[PDB]
């Protein structure tokens, strides 16, 4: 809980209204009650301010005339929302102290203020930096290193020789450092290629739930600093992702893909391997990324939904588009 | 008729002994979601013509197929 | 349960029995695998000629199939639904756990109902409330202040985060994660700033969720799964998605944030659905559907170009990517004529 | 461990061109290789980089040899040789060693010789673990399941009940084998659960990736053939049958009762319709929309690749109105004739 | 939306 | 690549 003036000061906001109002949490505009602070980005919501029950609203200078409550005036309300939500965060920690049920190898090195959840399993040679938190039921494999301030939620699996930087967060069900999909073909039989590369995750990487990041074949799979990856993603062996890149849900990357910095990969995109995507590329949802991308910009693929009756026709005409080309050309020859 | 029935037989992947004057493409002849549309396109080619959307819609069985070309 | 006489089964199934009611039925089986003591069913009349091959003691069928029976027969209106019912009666599926395992780690402030089972090495956090007959599989995690309703069941290694609500008679398969942070971040000049996700997930009653599915918590308000919903494996349900009662979501569907889906919908496998929009009641999207726009009218919706032999596809792809120049050549030709 | 180049050359059936006394400590990429490391090359574009590479040894072919700047191991198939030498010089640890005290092993569970069970693993009643089987930490193995000799599970794998796994299999973490298939009957809009009492039968030498889900059969079994490889994030529905030596790349979604033949290659993120057959030696390229049965071998593809957004918009809008376009082509096709 | 203007202009 | 030679012929 916090005083509105004190909150406004931490937010670098211009306070318009009672500084002594007590703020207890953040809430949506529609759910907000007394004690709650909310925010507003889209000017169309200006009319909605007159029915909002929040004690305070974060807005811009232009919105201020329309305000019906105490207002925090800022340049970027969404960003301020993120900051205030961090100050007023009610999210618990994945664990506190070191659980007696945790199985920790004697050669594991623990820094100060490390907490490890019930039934977690820490292998030999592991190094956990200061303030690392390992959630319940996690496995952290041999000789792996997790940097200061990083946190794993329950039931995360980290394989051996993995490096995770500082201030990272990984959600449950995620698996980092499993064997890449490496096999040689011997007369139709698959011969396993041991995957002895690693995964190197930089600082402030946030990874969602049920995501799989495979270890490299010989060199490493590399996730740069400040990268965000959503749920159900597949990051194959020897993928390199540049700093500050965002990967939305259910993306499938193939081996040895290299992605630049500041990219945005939309949900359920499928990306070919052994090629490069340059800096500042946006691929929209369900993108079929078959070819290298050498210039920045927004790229897309796919044909959207149609009524099933219509689609049937559309699909059949497309599968027969070559005949449709020949007939267009002969009709040109004729005239 | 037999012309139509050879086309219906070849598209739908069936033997001519199964092409009954009664037979419906989906129910009797295992037509999928693209099968009838592709079959209607097939009858467009060997009959040197063009079938309107108000009419092909009414072509879901071999009788409806034959009875339209006639 | 274990065994049942045919006449008693027929009575429970509200079926008309033709044949020996004293026959002992021990389980359900497919037509091709059924042997003595097994009951099977038939829906498609094509199987009529194969009833001689079938070795079941009994077959569930319709009135019109009866003159073809090669065994005792149970006559009903809907053989497939009857099959679901009899398979429930004769189910061999074990429970995820029985009693409270010594190795379970259960916080002192957790409230357990009557006849709760908790499996080995499961972890129950503070403030958790487990309703009567709840079963928590081995190695599960149930986070702070979460509530799981009466008769609900989690298989091994399910992760429930904090402040999650699960109604009654739900079933969740292994590997599933309910209530992880939504994918919320603000962009500060190229750097991503985390938005704490302090909403919850509210799951209704009789909800069945598959394996390795992720349902994220809401940013401020809640992610909501209505009653009787079924969700298959590998699905992604993003923050603040609302799914109406009795909707079916097949495997590998990806839903983006703030999607609202109506009641009685059917979303086909690996469909990808845009967020911040609505899909009205009674919509069907077929497999691999690319759901870019809102859907205001009921009916079946589809997208996608099916497989072609590789050589053929190359041409198709190259021509479609060049379709604007085909559309150009046609306007000019139309002019000439 | 470490190995003399000559002895490594013998084990790999390679022709040693260079000092047999060189000690090889490990395998490395051409770019990262240093003294003591052996590497390999397949693509001839790397022959010009050979001068800069610092490996103590390079695996290559006879036509590469004149470009060698180090000891060379000449073979027919460098990539396969790479696989074999990597296995010889493998540094991967085991998921577990001996039986951990924290493991919860039912009294009736049966262990072969030299079985390792990791910390907090949970083994149900009636389970059978063959010789040299390794069960990683946090694993769950359900009632009466059976795991063949030499098979290994990494941490946090879930095996349901009545599952059979052959010899020398390997399953990465997060994977769930034998969860209920997606079986429901519709009773006036409500989904009625159909218990799934078939099983999963996995052959010998199967490798399965991480967070993959393989559902048990409804009555008969889901079947994975010998030597099958499956990558991460795949969904294999109830009653899928996969033929021997087939490869399934990441994120493939298979619907129920699909049968796939032998020596197939199913590309990443493919979506495959159910209740149909794919024959032997079929290749489906990434993101294949597999709607129809495939009766003839060969390579099949679908999908339209990426375009700059403003280009795609036109491509989409024209493809969508392709019917009105084909019509206009026909009208004009008649006027001229 | 992304497609709405193109469709109209068509 | 897979689409290069087709496109070239075009």
């Amino acid at each position: 809980s916090i005083r509105l003036a004190d909150l406004a000061q931490q937010l670098d906001a211009e306070l318009h209204g009672d500084g002594d109002i007590v703020i207890t949490g953040v809430a949506s505009m529609q759910s907000a009650q007394t004690g709650h602070i909310t925010f507003m980005v889209n000017p169309k919501y200006r009319e909605h301010l007159g029915l909002c029950q929040a004690s305070a609203v974060v807005m811009t200078q232009d919105d201020l005339p329309f305000a019906k409550s105490a207002a925090l005036v800022v340049k970027n309300p969404y960003l301020t929302y993120a900051r205030m939500a961090q100050i007023l965060d009610t999210t618990p920690q994945p664990a506190q102290n070191i659980a007696p049920s945790a199985v920790i190898d004697a050669t594991a090195k623990l820094g100060n203020n490390v907490s490890i959840g019930a039934n977690a399993v820490i292998e030999s040679g592991v190094e956990l930096g200061d303030n690392v938190i390992i959630g319940a039921g996690c496995f952290v494999g041999k000789n792996s290193k997790i940097g200061a301030g990083s946190r794993l939620w329950a039931n995360v699996t980290i394989y051996h020789e993995i490096q995770i930087g500082q201030n990272c967060l990984i959600q449950s069900g995620t698996v980092v450092g499993a064997d890449g999909f490496g096999y040689a073909n011997d007369r139709g039989n698959w011969v396993k290629i041991p995957q002895i590369g690693r995964v190197i995750i930089g600082d402030r990487v946030e990874i969602g739930a049920c995501t799989t990041i495979d270890r490299g074949a010989l060199d490493d799979t590399i996730i740069g600093n400040g990268v965000i990856i959503d749920n159900q993603c597949q990051i194959a062996h020897n993928v390199v992702i540049g700093d500050n890149t965002a990967v939305a849900g259910g993306v499938i990357m193939a081996g040895s893909l290299k992605i630049g910095r500041y990219c945005m990969i939309g949900g359920a995109s499928v990306i070919n391997g052994h090629m490069e995507i340059c800096d500042k590329v946006t691929v929209t949802g369900m993108g079929m990324v078959m070819r290298p991308i050498t210039e920045p910009g927004v790229y897309s693929s796919g044909i959207p939904l149609q009524p099933n009756k219509v689609w049937r026709k559309t699909a059949a005409l497309v599968m027969n588009i070559d005949d449709m080309s020949k007939r267009l050309k002969s009709l040109e020859r004729k005239v | 008729e037999e012309r139509v029935k050879k086309i219906i037989g070849e598209q739908l992947g069936v033997k001519q002994e199964e092409v009954t004057n009664n037979a419906s493409f989906v129910e009797d002849l295992g037509a999928d979601s693209l099968d009838t549309v592709e079959l209607v396109m097939a009858l467009e080619e060997e009959f040197d013509t063009e079938i309107p959307d108000e009419e092909a819609e009414k072509i879901t069985t071999v009788q409806a197929a034959i009875d339209y070309i006639n």
